[PDB]
């Protein structure tokens, strides 16, 4: 569980200042990850590890990690960032804890598509595929990370470069089943026991590390997204 | 070198900690403060509170 | 899971040079590939470990050279008269089973270990489904107690996995198969080392083997040798 | 990992959070305390133990675990109280004449 | 020198203080003081 404003506001002009509490179990444990989705489009990485920052985002962002909470500061903010931000962080329980989101509203080359959606019959459900086209799928770990539509993200699923041992959350454990395969770059989620509750995106999050986020608490991040597709089962 | 990540050369280093019958030595960073003139103020000089 | 051909019959011993691909990788770290050929009735047998260097045998099969991302196990100019199942070993990560591939028909015509130092089985016939039976692969010969010994699994039809991995001393790891349901027990020090069913899943029908060497860590321990299976036949 | 360093570290201020912008760490693990309230606990001797293993079996070395490496050249009992931090170098630890 | 001792083994402290711890008829009279406190010697 974090802590997170809902619905901030500012100024043009001046900075302001969003903070994300959480318990010592996750973020006094591990390192907070700070994520920038722009209302209509897919998310991107603003800020990971709490010290560096991708080569796509700028200056204009900066992170401290003071205690057990994280405190984000944008020097000279503009309308171009009008834009969600949510905290995550990895919990020594093996869970992936994910904000609320901050409305920072103020009035004045790799693809990772991916698709499987559409409306199916309660109970059951398909499978969720996943691509890309030449990113060394063996050397980076995949997320799910869905978000309903109007609602925040939740993490739902990660499996790690090699292979080996995945994690999945606390409500989709056991009736859920992430797989890859020795042919091209792909992902096969198989979900089981639909009760309805499931209307999201399942983003096909890439990441950068190897193996699961639970063994490297510094370097665990996440790339670039992909678009997803609008699975709405509605009973 | 022109390998992939997980078998690449990792270096891990652990430090262990003891605490034995005898007095310690490395504490940490000792936060001091500033200096402020006469005023009814608390005080904290090496432990004296 | 990996990618082997189905069948190889086509130009016999000129064209053939069999591999495996699936891999889209480096090996992972220590690049070993094995080949086992497994012939019908008595143990398979070790023919490559490495990408060179054969071992002490037939000498018309070398060159396993590995070429974009797969092991080409030149076999071209071997012979004309062969009925056997060609196996290749990759996928090197930690703690991953199922290193085997698929069964290739390598037979080039169709239609046309013993003494070296021990080989004896516990003979399972008619198992009743369930209960606990024990196999053990006592060996006069090289220590029992001291190699890392292996128990691999195979069904009619299907190909080869890793069934049980035991180190030294100080490892009990299973395979994902049976995910918890096999418990492993090393007999005397110095008299043999058996296995134990732990109420089969009327999955275990395979025949087994006992390897006196690791299948995908494998080292030359001077030589490679076998011992033959028993069938299950379990009654459930 | 068959000959590690056991370097005896005392008599100095260990802040901790230097470490955090000396090299560009991969894994920050604690499993005493936290890192925060680390810098208020008084020691007498630190051992500070370096090796280098593989990626894959970075997760072998946790304070009681069986393995290749973690139970046959360095193992932790269930009372280590310190950190797992580790990185890779793969900068200039390899070069193509044979390792 | 080094003819004191003939052995040495894993030294669990090592101080690196630099400053040293040390006429007609005007000799020199210096005396120390030692204890045996668990905490420091006070020399």
């Amino acid at each position: 569980v974090l802590t997170q404003p809902p619905s901030a506001s500012g100024t043009p002009g001046q900075r302001v200042t969003i903070s994300c509490s959480g318990s010592s179990s996750n973020i006094g444990s591990n390192t907070v990850n700070w994520y920038q989705q722009l209302p209509g489009t897919a998310p991107k990485l603003l800020i990971y590890s709490n010290n560096q920052r991708p080569s796509g985002v700028p200056d204009r962002f900066s992170g401290s990690k003071s205690g057990t909470s994280a405190s984000l500061a944008i020097s000279g903010l503009q309308s171009e960032d009008e834009a969600d931000y949510y905290c995550a962080a990895w919990d020594d329980s093996l869970n992936w804890v994910f904000g609320g989101g901050t409305k920072l509203t103020v009035l004045g080359e790799v693809q990772l598509v991916e698709s499987g959606g559409g409306v199916v019959q309660p109970g059951g459900s398909l499978r969720l595929s996943c691509a890309a086209s030449g990113f060394r799928f063996d050397d980076h770990a995949m997320h799910w990370v869905r978000q309903a539509p109007g609602k925040g993200l939740e993490w739902v699923s990660v499996i790690s470069g090699d292979g080996g041992s995945t994690y999945y959350a606390d409500s989709v454990k056991g009736r859920f089943s992430i797989s890859r395969d020795d042919s091209k770059n792909s992902l096969y989620l198989q979900m089981n026991s639909l009760r309805t509750e499931d209307t999201a995106l399942y983003y096909c999050a890439k990441d950068r590390s190897y193996g699961p986020p639970d063994v490297f608490n510094y370097e665990y991040g996440m790339d670039v997204w992909g678009q997803g597709t609008t699975v709405t089962v509605s009973s | 070198p022109t390998y992939g990540v997980g078998h690449q050369p990792y270096r891990v280093v652990v430090l262990s900690f003891e605490l034995l019958h005898a007095p310690a030595t490395v504490c940490g960073p000792k936060k001091s403060t500033n200096l402020v003139k006469n005023k009814c103020v608390n005080f904290n000089f090496n432990g004296l509170k | 899971v990996l990618t082997q051909p189905p069948s190889a019959s086509g130009s016999p011993g000129q064209s053939v040079t069999i591999s495996c691909t699936g891999t889209s990788s480096d090996f992972g770290g220590y690049n070993s590939v094995s080949w086992y050929q497994q012939h019908p009735g008595k143990a398979p047998k070790l023919m490559i470990y490495e990408v060179s260097k054969r071992p002490s045998g037939v000498p018309d099969r070398f060159s396993g050279s590995k070429s974009g991302n797969t092991a080409s196990l030149t076999v071209s100019g071997l012979q004309a008269e062969d009925e056997a199942d060609y196996y290749c070993s990759s996928y090197a990560g930690s703690n991953n089973f199922d290193v085997f591939g698929t069964g290739t028909k390598v037979t080039v015509l169709g239609g046309g270990g013993g003494s070296e130092v021990q080989l004896v089985e516990s003979g399972g016939g008619l198992i009743q489904p369930g209960g606990s039976l024990r196999l053990s692969c006592a060996a006069s010969g090289f220590t029992v107690s001291s190699n890392y010994m292996s128990w691999v699994r195979q069904a009619p039809g299907k190909g080869l996995e890793w069934v049980s991995v035991i180190y030294s001393g100080g490892s009990t790891y299973y395979a994902d198969s049976v995910k918890g349901r096999f418990t492993i027990s090393r007999d005397n020090s110095e008299n043999t080392l058996y296995l134990q069913m732990n109420s089969l899943r009327a999955e275990d029908t395979a025949v087994y083997y006992c390897a006196r060497g690791e299948i995908q860590p494998y080292y030359y321990y001077g030589m490679d040798v076998w011992g033959q299976g028993t069938t299950v036949t379990v009654s459930s | 990992v068959y000959a590690w360093n056991r370097k005896r570290i005392s008599n100095c201020v260990a802040d901790y959070s230097v470490l955090y912008n000396l090299a560009p760490f991969f894994t920050f693990k604690c499993y005493g305390v936290s890192p925060t309230k680390l810098n208020d606990l008084c020691f007498t001797n630190v051992y500070a133990d370096s090796f280098v293993i593989r990626g894959d079996e970075v997760r072998q070395i946790a304070p009681g675990q069986t393995g290749n490496i973690a139970d046959y050249n360095y193992k932790l009992p269930d009372d280590f109280t310190g950190c797992v931090i580790a990185w890779n170098s793969n900068k200039l630890d390899s070069k193509v004449s044979g390792n | 020198e080094f003819r004191v001792y003939s052995s040495a083994n894993n030294c669990t402290f090592e101080y690196v203080s630099q400053p040293f711890l040390m006429q007609g008829n005007f000799k020199n009279l210096r005396e120390f003081v030692f204890k045996n406190i668990d905490g420091y010697f006070k020399i």
